[PDB]
DNA sequence: GACCTTCCCCTGATGGGAAGGTTTATAAT
DNA sequence: AAACCTTCCCATCAGGGGAAGGTC
């Protein structure tokens, strides 16, 4: 076989499955790791993330300054790092380690005297935690660390915990196939939910988690299909009453013999029933540009539709030609007249301008051209002037 | 633009291109379908679903274009730009491009020297791979297992990386250094033998030093950045009524942005590998079905078991973009319609409808309406010539005065199935098409239909008046006979006319002239068969080209005397006193022209027609069931040969004869019978008619209106009279080809069901047959067209005497196509000498017109060198003089013209009249004609007969007759018996040849494809290397063993062979190179390579023309050379010259080496390479033009790794991008254009 | 049935096959052979640039055709356009030269 | 002349609502 | 599929004011 789910299906079966202590005995690896993580944190989940955050914050803000300093007196004066660990191993909180590598007197320990200065300020950061979180410099990286632990011991027995019962997940996918999306897609929102049901479950309920994973995946992959099957995403919820409208329906059909009365769904449905017929028109899917067409030819779908935002060239010309018209008619008019005819309409310039925006640089103000326009419309109203532009309208 | 280029492209260059990153797969609302932010579609990322007008409405006008207004980042310009806007995906995990490793020559693959498998294995998360190994236990590059990867980090954590997945291919591409590992290759190719050491070195060489060439990187081969197709080119647009209709490009797009999308969320949520590794692979999936779907696992489209269409179907195919949409597009300007009759038009004319030509010719109408004043404006003529208004009609009258239009029949063989004609104003709704054109077209008046294209500029109109004009193209390309030739009524009318009868009315009597004549048939008086001599005053032109008419009285008839009149004054009547059928109306027309010229050919031909046509329907020329007059005879002999049969079946009843032996019988003795009938019906037929002459009875050539009708040529020939009055031989099935059964009765007496269904079985055959071959000859033609375009002529003249030696077909006992047709229109490679040597009858090169061509057919000449394609002293195309002469024209080929595409027409033309199958029927010489016995190349010797006898394989047998040209060919065998000799005298038969029986394709149109392919034979034929008496081998081991023994210097050449074959060559002899050790059907690359070129360019035409002389079809050696010397235009040099086993063009071999020869330097010896046509198209210098024809996918990824450049230099590429072909017009343009560019 | 100037295709700017008696005329492979044997350059350009593609030059050809003026101004075929996109939506750069 | 009540436009104030997200415990591979 | 909850966006309603109308 060459194809992936082949190289998946089959590379699951390397994971054994675990029942009935296995699942109790690694759900208790997990407890104890996470418990301890809460001793460490003793010097819901959403504040119980934040605290560990914190912790995290604490740590890196701590670390910052070690490395400044590392960076400084190694990095910038060349002492080895043997004797910077060794001094700086113990206090890490006053500069009495700088004074004592400076009274060394080897070569570097003349350059610490100038990134003392520069690590005074960075000691005073480092130190001001202690009075903040009430702990010395050491016990920080020490409950950090025991943390950490904590962590891997949950991310081990989770990780297993997932792959002994991935094969649920396919168990539950398969149902759902044909919903216009494919079958790894299905079994990996699956997996998704699986992974959100173990990070969600007690053990000490005494029910078996095959319940509350299987729960999971099926919300994971339905929500999932309603999010990603449609070219056209639709709203979450619209999505169910599409099926309850169909299943609904599919229901009545040996009710009603052949098939129900639209005004009977809603009845039925709790929703009045105008709502009904654009819920059915909303439905429509898309059609392959490439759909086969009639004859079963080569023809497709792609292939008969027009080109509608073009404008026809039988008509460019036309548009040619009125401006052309125009031209030549608005300079049988007077230049008063012409300005004040191609200043409120956009002829031959930027943009159209209103009433006070013409009369504001043309000396006289708005009633003035509302005179000139209204006299200019009249003067080529008459026959004799209007005939080459009358032959444009036709209605 | 002058050039187009592709290379590879890299992230940063491809993120260049985008103008937005796509994070959602969505394309609309659903309720107001707006485009989404960030979807496929999105308006900020590419621009305004609406022409100068904003997202959100704010901006709404041309007033302000450039400018991003802050509300929903919409800059307002034009929608169209949705067309050219693209956008980029940011893969989470490096992806591989699908072309760069399925492709057959693998990118990756052999740009490490991996295997294809292994990258397969390790992009699929099943193995790791080291990389960048330095001072380790295991290598550079590397595959193990999981646990073998387990407990390898602990011996070496750092300085040991080993990865999995894309990932680790493109790292491993990556730090690769390719200038070091090829610095290596080179000496690898040096030093150690063994070609395997050759197989892929000397080609992965090349794939580094090309890499670097291009400049392009290796790392580009995995895609970090997905460029996206703008919208617009995968529209979702609304289908109405109301179902919406989108690009399957946009549903795998859709799945690659989810699966990029989940990997991401992956990522951020920390999940564990199995899950991550299955997303991984499935977004290698989604990309790979993105770019080319169905070489991997064929997704497929939601709601149906169609595959989706990828990127990569869009442009490979017939359909696609590249056939379908580049090469050809449907045009405006255009209509079709039914064709018929009136054969009133003109040659240059032809009947148009008036409502197609109201439709067709509207902007010039509207413009012509405008101009007069007829129309205020244009919308006023518009709503006129739409009210059908009087005024309207004049102008059209106007406007299609002296306005060519093209004619074109649905199926286009050749250049002649365009033809542009004279358009007349006709009624109706029916196409008005003129007779004589029809042959040309190859279109009956039975429902075909034709189309109409109007030329818009000028120069089109110049074009469809000089070039496509119906006058200006009558003689064929292929041949010189001329296409245009009266078919059907024509020659039956003229048949009719030059008729005579003994006893006529007036027979005998005299006339004044033509006119008199003319006016005693139409009173009455006179007939028009009577043997009457009139007086007739014929025109000649000598002695100065100064007219001198001539005037007398000849021996003529009534009705030839009246079709005199139509005859041009240059013709001398001899032409005009015989039957008058249409055989040689043809060359009555042909001399016209080749005497007159064009302008009054044209009119004879016109004149011929209409002449024709109304004598025909004035003499009746019906057909009746008393007109098929059966033989009395034919009672009898059916019985005799009937009983005959009779007597085998007793013979076989019996075992005298075998089962096999009795069915030739039977079937020989019935189609002896059936010899019998016909004969006997065509003697009751062909003297049918017998009346008394001046009182007294004589028999004379029948008026019989079916014999009438077979006589003139007008329609069907003797065959058809065979079944029409006779028993209608015996029929064939599909196979099994003959049937014991014969047909009794005559098609007038009427079938009975066994026979009529026996006749079915041949039918379909023959119908079958033409139907599926309609699609291979396309095929044919099609290659044909696409191994010669680019081939134009380009210079006057070559300055080679090479040439062909142009000798005449003689083959068996007779000539099957004189020297002169050979020769005619062709040049001279050297003076030919009269037959007494050390003359001139010719000069040096000159064009043979019809006048040398007598001038040499009167002199005993039957040798003449004439210059050839082939042989051509020219570089990227052919010069007027090698070529020769052709055209409807019959001077020197002008300069420009593009003679590959009409070749390739020539040859595919005649390609639809093939068949596809064969099936063949059918011992001292015997010398027909009275002449000379002439040996050639016979080594003989003298024995206890006394007689001469022949002691070498290779004997020719010429005659040199009373004149001195050579009528008879034949090969004897190895000991012959001779009764003359060399130089002998023999009498009318005596025979000099006796040897004894033992000592001991398809083929069709099929064949045509498998010469032009060079394709190897079943059982091939092997060819001595170099002269010398032949070796034996060890023994039978597999085969057999062959030495070969030169006779002087150089001799280690050997050879192997299967002693299954039989052997033909002598043991003890000496057997120069290109001999048959074996009998056999040789090969297209033994000859070229043991012959030369001009050998296995002669025996291309010679075998490809017998298929074709088969027919009936007759097509000038020229195409097929032109054909031949394409096919050959490769060759691989051999000792590395002065700078760099290798192929390259012959071409560019000779502008290096001869060049450099001439630089006193060393030169470079090449070696003829020999391709199909197929082959030798897959290999051009132009990417475009390679990728459009075949094999879109490879070719575009081996140009693209290549960075190769392509400037168009040619046909199919300007076409492509739409400018003026090199050729022809477009030739005179492009020679002033370029002159000035490049220097 | 007959055509001068009907609708075109969305995807790729070419006179659309209906519907059906206004769809233009199909010029194939073999229609524009014949238009290369004959040297007719202008022909054939006009053919496949100014006739079906070239959304630029059809309009321009109008213009100029009902100003009594037979000139074409010949531009870029819109489907060769739409290859170059097509082609540079892979891990394919084409580009064109100076000018 | 003021006073009491009346008749129309901007800030935003919001109940209304569509789109979105998190849970669901028998066991269920 | 249901079940109760939060963010964001409507297109409309209680509230204010700037004056406006009508009258013992
Ligand atoms: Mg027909
Ligand atoms: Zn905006
Ligand atoms: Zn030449």
């Amino acid at each position: 076989t060459t194809d992936p789910v082949r190289m998946y299906m089959r590379e699951m079966g390397t994971v054994e499955l675990l029942t009935r202590e296995g699942e109790i005995d690694i759900a208790k690896r997990i407890e104890d790791g996470i418990n301890q993580v809460q001793c460490s944190v003793a010097e819901v989940p959403k504040q119980f993330d934040y605290l560990v955050n914190s912790m995290r914050v604490m740590m890196d803000r701590v670390r910052t300054q070690e490395r400044l300093i590392m960076k400084l007196c190694v990095e910038q004066c060349k002492m080895p790092k043997k004797n910077f660990i060794t001094l700086f191993t113990g206090n890490e909180t006053s500069d009495t380690w700088f004074n004592a590598a400076i009274a060394m007197n080897k070569p570097w320990s003349e350059k610490l005297h100038d990134v003392s200065e520069e690590v005074h300020r960075a000691l005073q950061k480092l130190q001001q935690i202690e009075e903040e979180t009430g702990l010395t410099i050491e016990q920080v990286k020490d409950i950090n660390r025991r943390m950490s632990i904590g962590e891997a011991k949950a991310r081990r027995a989770k990780k297993e915990m997932v792959e002994a019962n991935l094969r649920l997940v396919i168990s539950i996918a398969k149902k759902y196939t044909n919903r216009g999306l494919q079958f790894l897609d299905l079994i990996q929102e699956g997996n998704i939910g699986l992974m959100k049901a173990v990070d969600k479950f007690e053990y000490r309920r005494g029910y078996k988690f095959s319940t509350y994973a299987t729960w999971w995946i099926r919300q994971a992959i339905t929500r999932s299909i309603a999010d990603q099957a449609r070219t056209i995403r639709i709203p979450v919820h619209m999505i169910e009453t599409i099926n309850k409208l169909n299943r609904i329906s599919r229901q009545m059909l040996q009710e009603m013999g052949r098939e129900p009365t639209p005004e009977e769904l809603a009845e039925r449905m709790l929703m009045p029933e105008d709502k009904i017929r654009k819920v059915l028109k909303i439905a429509k899917e898309p059609i392959s540009m490439e759909t086969p067409i009639g004859d079963d030819e080569d023809s497709h779908l792609g292939d008969f539709i027009e080109d509608t935002t073009l404008e026809l060239p039988l008509d460019s010309a036309t548009t040619e030609s009125l401006r052309a018209a125009t031209h030549d008619v608005l300079a049988g008019l007077t230049a008063r007249e012409a300005k004040v005819l191609r200043m409120r309409f956009g002829i031959d310039m930027n943009t159209d301008y209103t009433l006070e925006e013409v009369g504001k640089q043309f000396d006289v103000t708005r009633e003035r051209i509302r005179q000139i326009e209204a006299k200019a419309l009249r003067k080529l109203r008459h026959p004799s002037r209007s005939e080459v532009l009358r032959s444009f309208l036709d209605d | 633009f002058d050039a187009i280029k592709i290379a590879l492209a890299s992230p940063d260059m491809i993120r260049s291109w985008s103008f937005g990153e796509v994070k959602k797969p969505e394309t609309i609302n659903y309720r107001t379908f707006k485009p989404e932010r960030d979807g496929l579609f999105c308006a900020r990322i590419f621009g305004p679903v609406k022409d100068y007008e904003c997202l959100c409405g704010k901006y709404k006008r041309l007033k302000h274009r450039g400018v991003i207004c802050e509300k929903c980042g919409v800059e307002v310009t034009q929608t169209k730009v949705r067309r050219e806007r693209m956008g980029h995906i940011e893969l989470a995990s490096p992806t591989a491009h699908i072309w760069f490793l399925k492709s057959l020559p693998s990118r990756i693959g052999l740009l490490l020297d991996m295997p294809l498998r292994d990258i397969e294995r390790v992009l699929y998360f099943e193995s790791y791979v080291v990389i960048e190994g330095g001072m380790t236990n295991l290598e550079r590059q590397q595959i193990l297992t999981e646990e073998q990867y387990l407990d390898a980090l602990e011996e070496f954590g750092d300085e040991f990386d080993a990865k999995m997945g894309a990932e680790a291919i493109q790292a491993l591409l990556k730090s690769m250094d390719l200038e070091q590992e090829c610095e290596q290759l080179r000496e690898e190719l040096n030093e150690t033998n063994s070609e395997t050491k050759r197989k892929k070195l000397t080609k992965r060489i090349k794939l580094l030093e090309a890499f670097v060439q291009s400049g392009n990187k290796p790392e580009w081969m995995i895609l970090t950045v997905l460029p996206v197709l703008p919208p617009d080119l995968r529209p979702l647009v609304p289908l109405d009524g109301g179902r919406f209709a989108t690009s399957d490009l946009n549903d795998l797009y859709r799945r690659v942005i989810n699966r990029n999308n989940r990997l991401k969320r992956l990522l951020d949520l920390a999940a564990p590998d199995i899950i991550v590794r299955n997303e991984k692979r499935m977004l290698q999936e989604a990309v790979d079905a993105l770019l080319d779907n169905g070489r991997r696992g064929r997704a497929i489209t939601g709601s149906n078991k169609r595959p989706l269409k990828s990127l990569a179907d869009m442009i490979k195919g017939k359909q696609g973009r590249f056939r379908q949409n580049l090469l050809g597009k449907r045009v405006d300007y255009s209509g079709r319609s039914v064709i018929t009759v009136g054969p009133y038009l003109r040659l240059h004319q032809c009947g148009l409808p008036k409502k197609m030509a109201l439709e067709l010719f509207k902007p010039f109408i509207y413009g012509k309406l405008e101009l007069r004043g007829l129309a205020t404006t244009i919308k006023a003529a518009k709503k006129m010539v739409e009210r059908e208004e009087a005024v309207v009609w004049d102008i059209l009258d106007e406007v299609i005065r002296e306005h060519p239009v093209l004619l074109n029949r649905a199926p286009t063989l050749h250049r002649l199935g365009i033809q542009a004609f004279e358009p007349v104003l006709i009624e109706g709704k029916a196409i008005q098409l003129h007779p004589l054109v029809c042959a040309a077209y190859n279109a009956d008046f039975d429902g075909d239909q034709m189309a109409v294209h109007v030329p818009l500029t000028l120069e089109a109109q110049l074009e469809a008046r000089a070039l496509m004009m119906s006058t200006n193209n009558i003689l064929s390309p292929a041949n010189g006979e001329p296409i245009i030739v009266p078919s059907q009524d024509v020659v039956l009318g003229l048949y009719y006319m030059t008729r005579d009868c003994v006893n006529a009315k007036g027979e005998g009597m005299v006339l004044t002239g033509p006119k008199e004549a003319e006016r005693l048939y139409r009173s009455g008086l006179a007939s028009l068969h009577a043997r009457v001599k009139v007086r007739i005053t014929e025109y000649e032109k000598d002695a100065n080209g100064e007219l001198v008419a001539k005037t007398s009285l000849k021996d003529t008839t009534v009705g030839r005397a009246i079709l005199w009149m139509i005859v041009p004054k240059g013709l001398p009547y001899s032409i005009v006193n015989q039957a008058l059928g249409k055989k040689a109306i043809s060359k009555m027309l042909n001399t016209c022209y080749r005497i007159l010229g064009l302008k009054p050919t044209v009119i004879f031909a016109d004149q011929i027609m209409y002449t024709g046509f109304a004598y025909a329907a004035r003499s009746g020329a019906s057909v009746g069931i008393d007109d098929m007059v059966i033989p009395e005879k034919k009672h009898e002999i059916i019985s005799e040969a009937e009983a005959e049969v009779a007597e085998i079946q007793e013979q076989f009843q019996s075992g005298l004869v075998t089962a096999g032996e009795r069915y030739n019988k039977v079937i020989d003795i019935w189609a002896a019978a059936n010899d019998r009938v016909s004969k006997a019906m065509m003697d009751n037929l062909q003297t049918e008619t017998v009346i008394n002459r001046d009182g007294q009875e004589e028999k004379q050539v029948s008026f019989n209106s079916i014999y009438m009708m077979a006589d003139s040529g007008a329609r069907g020939s003797a065959a058809q009279i065979r079944q029409l009055a006779g028993m209608r031989g015996l029929m064939a099935k599909p196979d099994g080809s003959i049937i014991e059964t014969p047909i009794t009765a005559n098609f007038r007496e009427g079938l009975n069901v066994l026979q009529y269904f026996i006749s079915t079985h041949g039918a379909r055959k023959g119908l079958a047959d033409t139907a599926l071959k309609t699609a291979n000859s396309g095929y044919l033609t099609r290659r044909l067209v696409d191994v010669a375009q680019d081939l134009v002529v380009t210079e006057d003249d070559c300055g080679t005497h090479e040439g062909i030696m142009m000798t005449p077909v003689i083959e068996g006992g007779d000539v099957k196509e004189p020297l002169r047709d050979r020769v005619l229109g062709r040049v001279t490679a050297e003076d030919v000498l009269k037959p007494g040597t050390a003359d001139i009858l010719v000069p040096r090169n000159t064009l043979l017109h019809e006048q040398w061509c007598d001038l040499l057919e009167e002199n005993s000449v039957d040798a003449v060198k004439v210059r050839s394609v082939v042989s051509c002293d020219t570089d990227f195309g052919v010069c007027a003089h090698c070529y020769g002469r052709d055209l409807a024209r019959g001077h020197i080929i002008n300069k420009g013209e593009a003679i590959g595409v009409i070749a390739a027409q020539s040859i595919g033309e005649p390609g639809t009249q093939l068949t596809m199958r064969t099936f063949h029927i059918g011992s001292s010489i015997q010398v027909k004609n009275k002449g000379s016995i002439k040996l050639s190349n016979v080594k003989s010797v003298v024995n206890s007969s006394g007689k001469l006898v022949i002691t070498s394989r290779n004997t020719e047998l010429k005659l040199i007759d009373e004149f001195g040209r050579t009528k008879e060919s034949y090969k004897v065998p190895y000991g012959a018996v001779l009764a003359k000799g060399d130089g002998e005298q023999v009498a009318g038969g005596e025979t000099v040849a006796n040897w004894d029986p033992h000592t001991m394709i398809t083929g069709g149109l099929p064949r045509v494809a498998d010469l032009f392919e060079a394709r190897r034979p079943k059982e091939p034929a092997i060819l001595a290397e170099i002269s010398g008496i032949v070796s034996f081998g060890k023994e039978t081991k597999g085969k057999r063993r062959l030495v070969i023994t030169p006779v002087d210097g150089s001799d280690p050449y050997e050879e192997m062979i299967p002693k299954w074959r039989q052997l033909n060559v002598f043991e003890g002899e000496r057997v120069e190179r290109g001999d048959v050790i074996s009998d056999g059907p040789e090969a297209p690359h033994d000859i070229l390579r043991l012959r030369g070129v001009h050998a296995v360019t002669r025996y291309i035409v010679n075998e490809v023309q017998d298929v074709y002389r088969l027919q009936g079809v007759k097509i000038n050696d020229k195409h097929i050379e032109v054909i031949v010397r394409q096919m050959l235009r490769k060759a691989t040099i051999v000792n590395a010259g002065s700078s760099d086993g290798e192929q390259v063009e012959y071409s560019r071999v000779k502008i290096a080496n001869r060049e450099l020869e001439a630089n006193g330097k060393v030169g470079a010896t090449y070696s003829r390479d020999l391709l199909g046509i197929t082959k030798a198209s897959l290999a051009t210098e132009s990417f475009i033009s390679a990728a459009s024809f075949q094999e879109t996918t490879r070719v575009l990824t081996e140009a693209a790794v290549a960075g190769k450049r392509d400037e168009l230099r040619g046909l199919k590429e300007n076409v492509i991008v739409g400018r003026l072909i090199p050729a022809g017009t477009g030739y005179a343009y492009h020679q002033d254009r370029m002159r000035r560019r490049a220097a | 049935h007959a055509r001068s100037t009907g609708s075109y295709s969305l995807v790729t700017q070419q006179p659309l096959g209906g519907k059906a008696q206004f769809g233009g005329q199909r010029f194939g492979e073999m229609e524009v052979w014949a238009l290369e044997a004959y040297g007719a350059a202008y022909t054939l350009q006009e053919m496949l640039t100014v006739k079906s593609d070239d959304v630029n030059g059809r309009t321009k050809m109008y213009k100029n055709i009902v100003d009594g003026n037979h000139q074409m101004e010949p531009g870029m075929p819109e489907s060769f356009n739409v290859l170059l996109k097509e082609i540079r939506s892979l891990g394919i750069n084409i580009e064109l030269e100076d000018e």
